RNA sequence: GGGAGACUGGAAUUCCUGGUGUAGCGGUGGAAUGCGCAGAUAUCAGGAGGAACACCGGUGGCGAAGGCGGGUCUCUGGGCAGUAACUGACGCUGAGGAGCGAAAGCGUGGGGAGCGAACAGGAUUAGAUACCCUGGUAGUCCACGCCGUAAACGGUGGGUACUAGGUGUGGGUUUCCUUCCUUGGGAUCCGUGCCGUAGCUAACGCAUUAAGUACCCCGCCUGGGGAGUACGGCCGCAAGGCUAAAACUCAAAGGAAUUGACGGGGGCCCGCACAAGCGGCGGAGCAUGUGGAUUAAUUCGAUGCAACGCGAAGAACCUUAC
């Protein structure tokens, strides 16, 4: 709960092709990290989630190691 | 409330449905 | 035969423990369970039973020349570290520990609860 | 108990040998208030270790001090719901006991009549450290290292 | 995660096929039934089909309520905030009426992986039409209809105005310092929680999201059983649903809280209660005392810990009561 980077005027854009940004918020085994730890806001967690999920379906991230 | 009132009414409900089941074919006869 | 490197698959549930040593592809070359050790009944799930099954299965695998084995565990049984430590005592010189337990993504309905 | 005890009797230094380590054993091997007869054996049992080997009883102190040294074994608990063993640091009182139960107390079964020459023979073997009693010390040695990697609880 | 249509993703369970591979697998407090020894379980590869969507995910969001979360596209409903441009009381409630309405259930046609009322065995038990175990059919799923009831509960009808606050959290607006990001603080609108005054309550408790202070409209109540039952009527393919009495009988039925008692409820703490250590009993012979007995009596008691070298601290007669 330190802060929501994404939720920053100075923050990136969440896409389902930027595999890099997502690694930051998925675990060592696909798990989408929670919001308590990651710290993100509610609106943007919802984003990382729909991203990680779409990505996995276009085969850019493991469906879980 | 207390559950005694509910299981007091439940027994009358349970007993009555049994009576309808047992007399299901006889009721359809005298109902003609 | 003669295969120096292989894989060990340990399945340990609340009722039993099955150890099978395999080639790097998956073919079974030596298997031994707690029931094949001699236990029968509720004793299959005990830590003692798993230790003997791994000891017996490793002995048969050493007869075929396996020298190093890679271990995959699966199941909630108590005899998991006991199955591993028995493979060390026989001297199979285990490789890396892993863990492959099938967890569904909310698929089929679990059976009725127990009272 | 529930608070913590104290060592009541003191390990008094020996009057003729000046070693509480001997004092540990003369009272550890004992009978029905027979410190008179216990005095007879405990000096009549290292007596052969003085003469049969030829080395003085001070050397008898040295050899049996270093020959039978289990000094660290394992012990059971509730852990695992079974007989899981964890190594524990033990005072050598439970170490000489490991040999005492096969010592001159048990050395009767070997065909060794002529009362105390056999009890001198065993404490002679107690000096040896390769005799009959050390087997259990070896038996628990192989048992402790049978569960060698079972110390992660470390009680 | 408001709703409907269409396409589509993978992890697992099952089954089929083919390798490796022997003698067990499964299940429980323990077992048996069962599956195998004709090649099971295990294990690797390929395939078939159906249902539900781990992580995100919670005292968080949305919908009038029921309820709603795998991804994408198409169609569509509601809500809040800001500006005050627009009509100018067009508001509120709403008897009957109409629509929506979890689950189970009914009809016609598909589908059926897992789970599984009924039904079989196996086991426990004095008995098992049960809990436990192995199997298993309607159903659970889809399309179109029907049913219309639930602890359909905040057990709290709808609208409006007022009445101390503190602290969380979900949306939308803006002043004070600015790094010029935001959990910086400040104010205001709308949700959703915890605590707490005035006040209210029989008490529990409610307390700006009232069960406080007032106004408008609707529903309902008038002791407990008989009974939400019968009769009549309406609806329904059927199950049944809606409206709804009387005779008779009882002197109570009830709501809240206090104190003990109890629990096959929980926590903590003590005792040779365990763990550390020593020695015994249980195996042999004999002393004593009980039970089972035979008999003429084998006197009367004691019966679990708290009876059994106990009333006995003296049965050759006396004792002694048979």
């Amino acid at each position: 709960t330190r802060k929501c980077v994404f939720c920053s005027k100075k923050g990136q854009t969440i896409d389902y092709k930027d595999t890099a940004l997502l690694r930051t918020y998925i675990s060592e085994r696909g798990k989408i990290r929670a919001r308590r730890v990651t710290g993100n806001c509610v609106q943007h967690q919802r984003d990382i989630a729909v991203a990680v999920k779409n990505a996995r379906e276009v085969a850019l991230l493991p469906f879980g190691s | 409330g207390s559950v005694i009132k509910k299981r007091r009414k439940r027994m009358s409900k349970k007993k009555h449905r049994k009576l309808l089941r047992r007399t299901r074919v006889q009721r359809r006869k005298l109902g003609k | 035969k003669n295969v120096p490197h292989g894989a060990a698959h340990i399945k340990s549930t609340f009722n039993n423990t099955i150890v099978s040593i395999t080639d790097p592809q998956g073919n079974v070359i030596a298997w031994a369970s707690s029931g094949h050790v001699g236990f029968k009944g509720s004793r299959k799930s005990t830590p003692f039973a798993a230790q003997l099954a791994a000891e017996n299965a490793a002995r048969k695998a050493q007869e075929h020349g396996v020298k190093k084995v890679d271990v995959f565990v699966k199941g909630p049984g108590s005899g998991r570290e006991t199955a591993i430590r028995s493979l060390q005592a026989a001297g199979l010189e285990v490789g890396t520990i892993s863990d492959v337990t099938p967890q569904p993504h909310n698929g089929c309905r679990p059976p009725k609860r127990r009272r | 108990p529930r608070k913590g005890p104290a060592p009541k009797r003191p390990l008094v230094n020996d009057p003729v040998y000046g070693s509480q380590l001997v004092t540990q054993l003369v009272n550890k091997v004992l009978l029905e208030g027979k410190k008179s007869l216990a005095e007879r054996i405990v000096y009549g049992a290292l007596e052969q270790a003085r003469e049969k080997t030829g080395t003085d009883p001070v050397v008898t102190l040295k050899r049996a001090l270093d020959n039978v040294k289990p000094a660290l074994e394992v012990r059971s608990r509730r852990v695992g719901g079974a007989t899981y063993q964890v190594p524990v640091e033990v005072r050598p009182d439970r170490s000489t006991t490991l040999a005492l139960r096969w010592l001159v107390n048990f050395s009767r079964q070997r065909r060794e009549k002529t009362m105390v020459e056999r009890l001198a023979n065993e404490i002679l073997d107690a000096s040896n450290g390769l005799g009959a009693s050390v087997k259990r010390r070896e038996d628990t040695h192989k048992m402790a290292e049978a569960n060698r990697a079972f110390a992660h609880y470390r009680w």
